[PDB]
């Protein structure tokens, strides 16, 4: 596990870490897990139907 | 007769001689030891976080 040489090369999460927190948004969280139920697929699909009835019915 | 035998034919080293080759010995040794395993400065490692970059 030793260190490379060159420049010490910083993990790329904690890289993320510092530059979500410059930007005034939270850190990264390490522990948080994903959405297994309601994915991605699911909320847009929902917002599918609204959008297409909104855009009907005008 | 056993003519080799640890009794017979002892040739003691001179002081002089054996001083010089003492200082000799130790003296390359150690230089080699710490030119080759000490002076080994190509290692070199840079602690610098602010380097990074990421889009
Ligand atoms: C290993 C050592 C273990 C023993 C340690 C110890 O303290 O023992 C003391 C203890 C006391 O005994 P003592 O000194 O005999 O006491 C009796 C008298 O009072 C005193 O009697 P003495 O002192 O005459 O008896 C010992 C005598 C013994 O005499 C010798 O050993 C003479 C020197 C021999 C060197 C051989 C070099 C070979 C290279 C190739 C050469 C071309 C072929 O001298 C020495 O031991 C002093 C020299 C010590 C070694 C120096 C090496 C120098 C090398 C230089 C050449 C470099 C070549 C470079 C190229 C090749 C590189 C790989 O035992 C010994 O000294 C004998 C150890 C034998 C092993």
């Amino acid at each position: 596990r030793h260190p490379n040489y060159g420049v010490l090369h910083v993990p790329f999460l904690d890289a993320l870490n510092k530059e979500a927190l410059a930007r005034g948004k939270d850190g990264v969280n390490m522990g948080a897990e994903y959405n297994l139920v309601f994915t991605k697929s699911m909320a847009d699909q929902v917002v599918d139907l609204i959008l297409d009835d909104v855009q009907k019915r005008v | 007769y056993f003519t080799r035998v640890h009794k017979y034919n002892h040739v003691p080293v001179p002081f002089i001689l054996n001083v010089g080759m003492s200082i000799s010995i130790v003296t390359s040794f150690v230089y080699f030891t710490y030119t080759s395993l000490w002076v080994r400065p190509e290692y070199d490692r840079v602690v610098d976080p602010s380097k990074a970059y990421v889009n």
